[PDB]
C-alpha cells in the first residue's frame, strides 16, 4: 500500500518534503513517525491547518499522496521517517525515508565488485561482493542483475555506516549456486546515490 | 508523563516461545487500545497486534504474519500489556515496541527478540583476487571474504599487522541465515603484485578459529 522514497536530502534552513503514496491515502488519516539511529520511533505532531505562522512540521494528504513538510530543516531533524495508515487488517507502514540534512558537500560512491573466488566455487557456493565507500549522504539503493534481469533473491545489504572521514560505507552480497553463476553471461551490482547510478559488472568468463 | 517499558526479549531457538510484557504508566491504561509493533534489524516497521480498551471488551486483532501463534492480552489492574509469542520463526526476530492507542502517540524503547540457533560457527575465508578496475592509477584492490560466522566479532589484519595503509574492513552483514559475513579490502601497488605476498589474518575468538589466507593475483 504505502510507498516512500528511500531518501531525501535538503540543505540547512530549507524545506524538506517526504511523500507517502498508496491508493486513496487521501481518504485515510496519515500518521508520521521520526526515528533517529538507535532510538525508538516517536510520533511527528504536524499541522493540517491551512495557515497561521509557518509550521515546522506540516502535513497534506490529498488524492493518492500524503506529504510531510518540514520547514527550517536543521541537523537534529535527521532521522528515518515513516508514514502509516489504518488498513482493513491493521496498520500499514511505508518503507521509511532517510532524511539527511547536508552538513558537507555531496560525495559520490566508490564501488568495487568482486566475483566468486575459485576457492568458493570448489566448495559449491558462490558469493558476489559489492563494496561501496566514500559516499555522502549515507543512503544508497543497491540493485543486482543476472544479465539484464533484476535479481532480488539471495541479496543481503548492510545499512550505511559512517567512516572516519564522516562519509559512509556499505556492502551488498549476492549469494548464488555455482550453476546460477555459470549460466549467465554477466552479473551487475547497480548502486544508486542521489539520482546517479554506478553499475559494475563481472562475468564467469 | 506517559511511559511504556517493554520486557521479556531475549535469545530463543526457532520453534520456541517467549512472553513479552509492556508496563504502562502516566495515563488511564484501561481507556486505551494498545499495539504491538516490530522492527527487524536494519528494516522498517511492521504492525503485529492490537487490543481494544476495557469498554469495547478487549477484542484482539493480528497481522496475517502472526495469526494463531501470537496472542495479545492485558491486565488493566496491573496496567501491563502482554504478548505471548509461540512457535517462533527466524523472520520474527526484531525489536518489539509497545505503542499506545489508535494514534500510536507514544512508543516504548522496545525489546529485542532474536530467533536463532545460538550455534557457534567459525568463518569460511575466501580470497578476493586483485582488480585494478575501481582504483587509482597504478593500484589494485584485493581482499578477503569472511563468510558465515557466529557470533560477532571477527578481527582482520593484513600481513600479520604490518600492512595498515589502504585497508578498509567493512561492517558485517547479518544474513537471513542468522549468520554474519564481512569483507576486508586493501588497495596496494599494482607493481607489487606477485612480488609482494598478501595474507589476511582472520581471528574468530568465539570459535577459537584463526585463518591466514593468502590472496594471489588471478
Amino acid at each position: 500500500e504505502l510507498t516512500q522514497p528511500p531518501s531525501v536530502s535538503v540543505a540547512p534552513g530549507q524545506t524538506a518534503r517526504i511523500s507517502c503514496s498508496g491508493d486513496s491515502i487521501g481518504k485515510k488519516y496519515a500518521y508520521w513517525y521520526q526515528q533517529k539511529p538507535g532510538q525508538a520511533p516517536v510520533l511527528v505532531i504536524y499541522k493540517k491547518r491551512p495557515s497561521g505562522i509557518p509550521e515546522r512540521f506540516s502535513g497534506s494528504n490529498s488524492g493518492n499522496t500524503a506529504t510531510l513538510t518540514i520547514s527550517g530543516t536543521q541537523a537534529e531533524d535527521e532521522a528515518d521517517y515513516y508514514c502509516s495508515a489504518w488498513g482493513d487488517k491493521g496498520m500499514v507502514f511505508g518503507g521509511g525515508t532517510k532524511l539527511t540534512v547536508l552538513g558537507q558537500p555531496k560525495a559520490a560512491p566508490s564501488v568495487t565488485l568482486f566475483p566468486p573466488s575459485s576457492e568458493e566455487l570448489q566448495a559449491n557456493k558462490a558469493t558476489l561482493v559489492c563494496l561501496i565507500s566514500d559516499f555522502y549522504p549515507g543512503a544508497v539503493t543497491v540493485a543486482w542483475k543476472a544479465d539484464s534481469s533484476p535479481v532480488k533473491a539471495g541479496v543481503e545489504t548492510t545499512t550505511p555506516s559512517k567512516q572516519s572521514n564522516n562519509k559512509y560505507a556499505a556492502s551488498s552480497y549476492l549469494s548464488l549456486t555455482p550453476e546460477q553463476w555459470k549460466s549467465h553471461r554477466s552479473y551487475s551490482c547497480q548502486v544508486t546515490h542521489e539520482g546517479s547510478t554506478v553499475e559494475k559488472t563481472v562475468a564467469p568468463t | 508523563q506517559v511511559q511504556l517499558v517493554e520486557s521479556g526479549g531475549g535469545l530463543v531457538q526457532p520453534g520456541g516461545s517467549l512472553r513479552l510484557s509492556c508496563a504502562a504508566s502516566g495515563f488511564t491504561f484501561s481507556s486505551y487500545w494498545m499495539n504491538w509493533v516490530r522492527q527487524a534489524p536494519g528494516k522498517g516497521l511492521e504492525w503485529v497486534s492490537g487490543i481494544e480498551n476495557k469498554y469495547a471488551g478487549g477484542a484482539t486483532y493480528y497481522a496475517a504474519s502472526v495469526k494463531g501463534r501470537f496472542t495479545i492480552s492485558r491486565d488493566n489492574s496491573k496496567n501491563t500489556l502482554y504478548l505471548q509469542m509461540n512457535s517462533l520463526r527466524a523472520e520474527d526476530t526484531a525489536v518489539y515496541y509497545c505503542a499506545r492507542g489508535f494514534g500510536t502517540d507514544f512508543w516504548g524503547q522496545g525489546t529485542l527478540v532474536t530467533v536463532s540457533s545460538a550455534s557457534t560457527k567459525g568463518p569460511s575465508v575466501f580470497p578476493l583476487a586483485p582488480s585494478s578496475k575501481s582504483t587509482s592509477g597504478g593500484t589494485a584492490a584485493l581482499g578477503c571474504l569472511v563468510k558465515d560466522y557466529f557470533p560477532e566479532p571477527v578481527t582482520v589484519s593484513w600481513n600479520s599487522g604490518a600492512l595498515t595503509s589502504g585497508v578498509h574492513t567493512f561492517p558485517a552483514v547479518l544474513q537471513s541465515s542468522g549468520l554474519y559475513s564481512l569483507s576486508s579490502v586493501v588497495t596496494v601497488p599494482s607493481s607489487s603484485l606477485g612480488t609482494q605476498t598478501y595474507i589476511c589474518n582472520v581471528n574468530h575468538k568465539p570459535s577459537n578459529t584463526k585463518v591466514d589466507k593468502k590472496v594471489e593475483p588471478k
